[PDB]
DNA sequence: ATCAATATCCACCTGCAGATACTACCAAAAGTGTATTTGGAAACTGCTCCATCAAAAGGCATGTTCAGCTGGATTCCAGCTGAACATGCCTTTTGATGGAGCAGTTTCCAAATACACTTTTGGTAGTATCTGCAGGTGGATATTGAT
DNA sequence: ATCAATATCCACCTGCAGATACTACCAAAAGTGTATTTGGAAACTGCTCCATCAAAAGGCATGTTCAGCTGGAATCCAGCTGAACATGCCTTTTGATGGAGCAGTTTCCAAATACACTTTTGGTAGTATCTGCAGGTGGATATTGAT
């Protein structure tokens, strides 16, 4: 069974775990995940189109984290951008002292 | 597989993937190894934030499952949320409920 | 019909949503004719984007990336 | 006397109806038929699928709502109620629509 | 006796004065000085190649431009010739700077 | 031997008859008194927006100058883009 | 033998083809994409280029400045549309007074 | 040659060359020169931009000139995309039609 | 003030669309281990251009006086737009059936990449000589505004 | 319709900044020629979902009446705002300075791509069971609008 699979990726199973962290007893309609997968790749796009042209005007071959942090902060407006560069610079600190 | 690297990153949102998709994306010729961790994370956190806002939401209504109008009144009364989606369009979200006041009775 | 169909009663519907207390007659000749020229611009470039991919149907990413060119983007038809 | 309401009663209790609720406010139908005749402009035997058919009338109505509302405010703006056609204009001339 | 033009004579004499050249209008240094006390505000020892100071200013007399046009329709919208903050205001509002 | 007096007070600086000007190219015949204080303010804005994203690049490029691309990448993001200025 | 020549073109064919690798839009470049844009940015420079020109010689000059320039993409409904979110440094406006505002 | 400043490119011998072709008595201030030179970067990289986004919407690897050709469809106004993309598939057959 | 006609609200109920949950199955995706490549940080420094100061002068800002005409208020009424009610015409829904065409698959070749030389060129640099026009003058014509 | 104060015009001129012309040099660009690789066009087609019916069912749009109340016209005046004047300051312009910092070069390695080999997992599909809340009820009470 791998015809008619082509497969169709999306967010959503990551949105729903995340749901659960913050809300256990709310759920969610199709409709409104589907948005909020939209939302993920929206964002994917804007933060990534931006890393890519600071890399580019740098004469740059690397996306690093570096240029996603410039990226988040020329994007997010202040506070959201504040506490995004903070959960940003948390998960790659915990994941190089990692094994 | 030995650890993915979302668990080693402490995150809910496929690493693994988002790099993935930024090779694809034709964003550099190269992807450093943290980028991918840090944006994961980043979507995850502001994932979080509108779920949460978008919940209370829901609580307020009555409600337990999340509809599209309540991601819209999560989003529209937020300030900095507002301005970050303010050219974009959730469908069957409607509108906040405002009149002008010159407009109510006498 | 057509733009024709496109009532009275449901523009006043719209703009009742919009706040709208007390609507002027000449509005709903107006109005059809913005929605005609939001439409027009739309559907081109969601045609266009049929054209590229050698299609005969306009599907939901056709208009969504069209939306999205015309810095209107839209959330929840992206499947 | 039978029971009237004073004009403009009506109005406010609609506004407040449709503040609250989500749904499409155009006939689904006739919508889908503009739809067809402006593309068959572009190109012809075209086929819509639905979920694009919903895509556009969830645009459109997005975009009348969003202008009614600027309109409004421009009503408001010259010391009236009541919507006119230099209001539709005004707002989208300063929108960049006409400009 | 002394000659006097009537008020608003100078103001078009003015209008076709300015709309006819190009110049910037607003005097150099105390432009740069505003640019310089605003960035230092966000970083300190900066300092700015002096193209850098031209183009802000290029943007910024550009955009005070546009603005004006818009606030001067807003003003005539109101059957009125004199600019008030308001006009300013609804102006902004409208182009998606305000709400 | 360093000097840098403080700078303040700079937008008054953004003078009554400048303003004038301004409005005139705008096409402006007649301008109520409480206009200038309120074009300061927006300016205001305007300024600190661009030069926030324009420093933001100064700085991802550990330079201590900005440079007129800077302002010029800002603008452009700003969907104020402008020509003459290189890149 | 240039691909420029070999194109009919005065714009840069080889160059073109360099930036569009240079700039990431794509994986691989087909050898007509450089071609077909080198020849759509000739057409647009030209266009702009006939138009500033003519203002230049309306203005009695023979060197055309930013002004010519501006006054040719905004008195042309198609360039100014292009050019609708682009700011001409030098450029001015084009002479414009609203009604109501002339006496009688 | 003072450590060699590394060479900084521009369009301005090809927008010379057109220049003299449309004008041939006609000259061009550098000012003037630099807001072409900024106009064809500008426009280059919309059409590359549509063009590497048609490629990913429709899961192609390659930029052909059918991606350039829909790019200047989508993004140039009425008459200015039916002369572009005339000059450019005559400009393409010519190419391809030597050897 | 009263009191009546409607709308609106809350509590409770119940059917069902749509969410949930279980199990099987599998490619494509993600991790891990090994061999190789290189982007771009570090170190050193050449050379541009930014900050800073000096000093001179006049263009343009500031501040004031004065009254012209605009905005803002008030009044007024003619008519246009909302409310309501009576029809009846078409949107909606639904259930059901061909069949267009989107999408999955295998094939294969025309075209893209990789690479190795070889030649051509645009950019800079240096030095030296033209030329379009801004900005100054002076004197003729056009606009304005007081009678 | 007259007159006079002043802006505006244009022709004229001249310094000169900026544009142009030559030589010289070369590093990067571009072309040419093969060898080696493959993206996606082509052609066959299976099944999803789209267009088209049929067929009530009635909901919602249309046409009409009537009058409230809003828009806009006319009138008035106080005072804000434009015009002009006098004074002089601070911007502008011209020129010179050290030196901070950007940018070019070469060195060199931590981290990337590049392949392969093993293991995992998120998506799809098939079947089954569960439940949040829309929509319908009834009966309380609030709002609106007439006296
Ligand atoms: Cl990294
Ligand atoms: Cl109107
Ligand atoms: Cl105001
Ligand atoms: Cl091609
Ligand atoms: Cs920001
Ligand atoms: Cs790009
Ligand atoms: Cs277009
Ligand atoms: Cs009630
Ligand atoms: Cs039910
Ligand atoms: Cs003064
Ligand atoms: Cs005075
Ligand atoms: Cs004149
Ligand atoms: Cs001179
Ligand atoms: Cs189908
Ligand atoms: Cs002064
Ligand atoms: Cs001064
Ligand atoms: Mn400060
Ligand atoms: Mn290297
Ligand atoms: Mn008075
Ligand atoms: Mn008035
Ligand atoms: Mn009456
Ligand atoms: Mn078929
Ligand atoms: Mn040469
Ligand atoms: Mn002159
Ligand atoms: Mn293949
Ligand atoms: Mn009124
Ligand atoms: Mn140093
Ligand atoms: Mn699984
Ligand atoms: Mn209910």
């Amino acid at each position: 069974k791998k015809r008619r699979k082509t497969r169709k990726e999306s967010y959503a199973i990551y949105v729903y775990k995340v749901l659960k962290q913050v809300h256990p007893d709310t759920g969610i309609s199709s409709k409104a995940m589907s948005i909020m997968n939209s939302f993920v790749n929206d964002v994917f796009e804007r933060i990534a189109g931006e890393a890519s042209r600071l890399a580019h005007y740098n004469k740059r071959s690397t996306i690093t984290s570096r240029e996603i942090q410039t990226a988040v902060r020329l994007l997010l407006p202040g506070e959201l951008a504040k506490h995004a560069v903070s959960e940003g610079t948390k998960a790659v600190t915990k994941y190089t002292s990692a094994k | 597989k030995a650890k993915t690297r979302s668990s080693r990153a402490g995150l809910q949102f496929p690493v693994g993937r988002v790099h993935r998709l930024l090779r694809k994306g034709n964003y550099a010729e190269r992807v450093g190894a943290g980028a991918p961790v840090y944006l994961a994370a980043v979507l995850e956190y502001l994932t979080a934030e509108i779920l949460e806002l978008a919940g209370n939401a829901a609580r307020d209504n009555k409600k337990t499952r999340i509809i599209p109008r309540h991601l819209q009144l999560a989003v529209r009364n937020d300030e900095e949320l507002n301005k970050l989606l303010g050219r974009v369009t959730i469908a069957q979200g409607g509108v906040l409920p405002n009149i002008q006041s010159v407009l109510l009775p006498k | 019909d057509n733009i024709q169909g496109i009532t009275k009663p449901a523009i006043r519907r719209l703009a009742r949503r919009g706040g709208v207390k007390r609507i002027s007659g000449l509005i709903y000749e107006e109005t059809r004719g913005v929605l005609k020229v939001f439409l027009e611009n739309v559907i081109r470039d969601a045609v266009t984007y049929t054209e590229h991919a050698k299609r005969k149907t306009v599907t939901a990413m056709d208009v969504v990336y069209a939306l999205k060119r015309q810095g209107r983007t839209l959330y929840g038809f992206g499947g | 006397k039978p029971h009237r309401y004073r004009p403009g009663t009506v109005a406010l209790r609609e506004i407040r109806r449709y503040q609250k609720s989500t749904e499409l406010l155009i006939r689904k139908l006739p919508f889908q038929r503009l739809v067809r005749e402006i593309a068959q402009d572009f190109k012809t035997d075209l086929r819509f699928q639905s979920s694009a058919v919903m895509a556009l009338q969830e645009a459109s109505e997005a975009y009348l709502v969003a202008l009614f509302e600027d309109t409004n405010l421009c009503a408001i703006h010259a010391k009236r109620v009541t919507i006119m056609p230099k209001d539709i204009q005004l707002a989208r001339r300063i929108r960049g629509e006409r400009a």
